């Protein structure tokens, strides 16, 4: 335990250069620079901050110190949309002796990634942080994978409208994204066991979607039989209670059985060889899942995963990794006029908000509460107030007033809400499509 | 003979050719395969602690009968990658050593 | 009871006519003719048809006997809207001996108001009954008044916006019809107690509507300050906690507190002898009335109402009265491409109707409940399945989602909807006054 | 002597110097007492009289009285000029029931 | 009591319940008692009392009183609305002088 | 009983079945592995029903080869180059059966 205090003293000492020592644990063998800070990153710990850099609690601060991804017991920054934390040891030993007690008892304290000055003992901010963090997520276990084909483009006058297969559809998000490109559909097949959900679509989609139920059913024959497919998407939100538990999981369970029926029907659905028309395939996962699981599907799909974040083009943190071999779906994630990328755009009339972008929300309201004090993120006469549902459709960019049908109790459109894909995100992946497929 | 063993592991991912590692990153082996007939075939699976090499895509581990992935549906049967159904005959610890035994049904 | 029995016997041996008695109550005191039947009708009789020739009970099936308004025990049609009853007493000396009996028996039965037959016994249907139970609500007690002075119209050039003022105000239909119409507002005062209707004006007409609380406060010294109005427009529902309890209301009170306030603003706000600028009013109120209200009603407004049915140019059954003043508010009502004068027209895809009109529908959550033994009025999947409220705001006339604010609770949405007004009918009466203030 | 604890809801105008409460029972004004400007008293009793014509306000013509009281919360009368009026005492004198309303200032 | 036949010709209304003889002198209508419709009285009283501002006919406002009192042969007065009235007396008791007044029916 | 009859040349009419020169179906019993590498498969000679032929496409992915071809020094060549070992050739109770096992590569 005395390693990495001794460490610090021999640094403060003079005597070592603060690049060469892992500061998270405290070891000699440094392979890697921190991210955020100025030092050495070991190979153990590396694994430890790609699990635990993106998970937050149920109050939307933090779950595990910054610098070790660890802590037990902690501090937490007061600046709003910086919900970061620091757990007591590190500050003590990096930053300076007591300095704990002065953060504590100031109020509101600024954490060290607001404050302006770049210095606190040797504690030291980068310049381009936010870049390293983001080029950080470059790090995969294999690289030999070659790159994807690349279908030639068809003539226009050649081309034909497109069949598609979904796995847990949710409230169908892709076939509205494909009617707002412009694309003919010719087929639409959904999985899904939720009457929510099924309701939606029905009333929305004018009876466009066939619905086969659930999933552990689908054999061969009727892949067979219901006909050549031209694109295969799945991922969440899982409505099939296929995983378990939302929360006994951990961080282990349930992905692997979420993957091995979308391996299973897209094996069976795939073109045998000798075949040359185009096809084309996605799969979403969250940030936070296990090394050992993201290397086995990045092995058997052969395949690396591209991080996309819907705050770029929203006014919500989501993060996820997206599988697949859509075209050129690497390129730079740009916005539109036609986005809302503030929640001050998102409100009723009358009504102030209090952040930039909403923190999290999960089945209950009392996820949008706000604080450990359980305030409410708008103000309205001076009295604060939780977001409505028609904030929320147009927080996710939902056009307004969609999912008003069948007498729903006004919480389970908010889980609906909550569990659905974000349509710009959809939007900037599926846009390339139109070089393949007829369009109205 | 055999002492009977009830907890049955969940999965059974390709790591190399002719290793297999459960959910718990624990390695088997396929030591013997019975054949029958046409349609009915016997895969005996024992459990070595071995030094593991470099891990193989599919298209490296090449053609083989077994399948890639195992997995434990409901109701104690394992289904495969190729949507066939197997089932498990016994499952038993002797002297230490842990044996697990699987065959495939008819298709119905 | 015998008296009865006795004309009626007589009348059978072809001694009298049976326009020469009163058929409902048997005295020989004939001054008008049944307008449903053939036969007379005394002065007491008339008034209790006219009080209660429109009164439902829960369920939607009517309260009083056709014929004698009053009843024991009741007979009831069988005919989806044609809910009418027939007690066991006028069934048995009217149709015949055992007649009530023989409809008791059979399943369904047909009343006699459904049949393609127009004799049964003594008791024949007249052909024009229709126009004639219409021209029935003509016979206004006592007084003819004078006829209202006529505004010479304005010249196109001089027309100015319009300043309006409302009491009892619901959810501002006044102000959504006006907006319809194309004419310029330039105030719109309203009072209200209700928080729910206050917010859903407040978000929906863009913080226009200047709310001034409840109606037992108002002095004349704030009907001066507010300015010059010209618009009054009052009636139900009645928001203010002036009647609260219709427990004793019964049929002459609760209603006879409201027409006060009425008076006593209208009074207030009326222009002086001497200025001669263009002044209109409209007064509200259920068909379901004492006749004593109606005529001191009549006698203090110095007007006689015009009765109006929504049914003739929507989906819905609901008679009012209206006093007023407004330019030939008399002239026949007409219908129009842009109305939906069906129950099919007005349901979401993928669900079928039982009726053609919606029978009764009010604050009470057991009315959409329409039918005997309370059926649900849709048909999906083959089930029973009660009206949305899309659909209800379809029914009513009102934009889709017009109600679809602040987490409002399904059954706080179904209580606005029923208590408020019918647009196409207000849109009837206002479309005269375009000829007196400015356009968009 | 004898108080009536309970009051009429309403006094609806039917003819000139005839009252008709909800209970359509006639009340008549049989004297006013006029102590100055912003005070003034009208003394109300019940009478059984055979009642003639109903007449519009037009034809009843102008009047200290107003032509509709209605009985507001805390036992006080408002009339239809806005005004507020207060219940002295309400008696009964062999079968004879008497009323007292004074007004109160602006 | 002191029967008094001082008899005032002209009563004009300076305020509403206050009426100014040709002398100038204040007359108090005090209370105003109905027996029949067409048997309305009204009690008039001299008093010397500080006059206010004068009201125009739209300040005083609708009244049962008439806004003009004349004098009428016969002991009777005519009133502005057109009515005639009777002197029922004018008696004078400590120092105090009370004249009453009543509508006579029409024809 | 040690026999000296080598077959020439073996294909596969159906999965599980292949044909010597002579015609005479050979059916392969077991597959066995040792450590992790080697591989030995059983074959037994058998007069039994010969079903309609299988393509290779039909036959699928096997890991036994599609073709055995004798060659010197008591070793077969597989479809795919490879070099196998005969083991022994025996005959009990009128059955026959032979082993064969993968050589490695070099
Ligand atoms: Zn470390
Ligand atoms: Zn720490
Ligand atoms: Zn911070
Ligand atoms: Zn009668
Ligand atoms: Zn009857
Ligand atoms: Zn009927």
């Amino acid at each position: 335990e005395r390693t990495r205090e001794r460490l610090v003293y021999e640094v403060r000492q003079k005597c070592r250069n603060i690049e060469d020592i892992c500061i998270s644990c405290g070891s000699l063998n440094v392979t890697l620079e921190h991210p955020l800070f100025v030092g050495g990153m070991c190979q153990n710990c590396k694994n430890c901050f790609l699990e635990c850099a993106y998970q937050y609690d149920d109050d939307g601060y933090q779950s595990y110190c910054t610098i070790c991804c660890g802590g037990r017991e902690v501090l937490m920054c007061g600046n709003n949309n910086c919900c970061r934390c620091f757990c007591v040891e590190c500050v003590d030993l990096l930053v300076g002796p007591g300095a704990a007690q002065a953060a504590i008892k100031e109020d509101p304290w600024n954490c060290y990634m607001c404050g302006h000055k770049g210095t606190y003992g040797l504690l030291r901010r980068r310049e381009d942080w936010p870049s390293r963090l983001q080029m950080f997520f470059a790090n995969n276990h294999d690289q030999e994978f070659d790159p994807p084909k690349v279908y030639p483009p068809v003539p226009a006058e050649k081309r034909k409208p497109i069949r598609v297969l979904s796995l847990f559809d949710g409230i169908a998000t892709g076939l509205l994204v494909l009617k707002d490109l412009g694309i003919q559909v010719d087929r639409y097949i959904a999985s899904e066991v939720c009457e929510d959900s099924i309701t939606v679509g029905m009333v929305r989609h004018q009876g466009k979607i066939m619905y086969v139920g659930d999933v552990r059913s689908v054999t061969q024959k009727h892949i067979q039989e219901w006909g050549p497919f031209d694109l295969v998407i799945g991922g969440s939100p899982c409505n099939d209670l296929s995983i378990v538990n939302p929360a006994r999981k951990g961080l282990y369970e349930g992905t692997g059985r979420l993957f091995f029926e979308f391996y299973r029907l897209l094996h069976d659905a795939r073109p045998k060889e000798g075949d040359d028309r185009p096809f084309f395939w996605l799969f979403e996962n969250v940030v936070a899942m296990g090394v050992s699981d993201k290397r086995d599907i990045s092995r058997f799909l052969e395949s690396n995963p591209v991080m996309i974040d819907a705050k770029e083009v929203s006014a919500a943190h989501r993060a996820r990794y997206f599988w697949g071999n859509l075209p050129g779906m690497n390129r730079p994630l740009a916005s539109t006029v036609n986005d809302k990328l503030e929640l001050q755009e998102c409100l009723e009339h009358g009504r102030i908000a209090k952040f930039s972008k909403v923190r999290t929300i999960t089945t209950r309201s009392n996820s949008i509460k706000q604080g450990k004090d359980q305030h409410f993120p708008v103000f309205m006469n001076e009295k604060e107030d939780i977001l409505w549902c028609t904030e929320m459709e147009r927080v996710f960019g939902f056009p307004v007033h969609y999912t008003d049908v069948s007498n729903m109790s006004r919480l389970a459109r908010q889980r609906l809400l909550g569990r659905s894909w974000s349509v710009p995100v959809i939007r900037h992946l599926f846009a390339p499509l139109k070089e393949y497929f007829a369009c109205v | 003979l055999g002492e009977a063993v009830t907890d049955h592991p969940d999965r059974l991912w390709a790591w190399e050719k002719f290793v297999y590692l459960d959910e718990k990153q624990h390695a088997w082996l396929p030591l013997t395969i019975e054949i029958k007939d046409r349609l009915q075939l016997r895969v005996l699976l024992r459990r070595e602690d071995v030094v593991l090499g470099r891990p193989m895509t599919p298209t490296q581990i090449g053609p083989s009968l077994l399948p890639i992935m195992w997995q434990l549906y409901p109701d104690g049967r394992y289904r495969s990658s190729d949507s066939s159904f197997w089932r498990l005959v016994y499952h038993i610890k002797i002297d230490g050593v842990e044996d697990m035994l699987l065959e495939l049904l008819p298709d119905d």
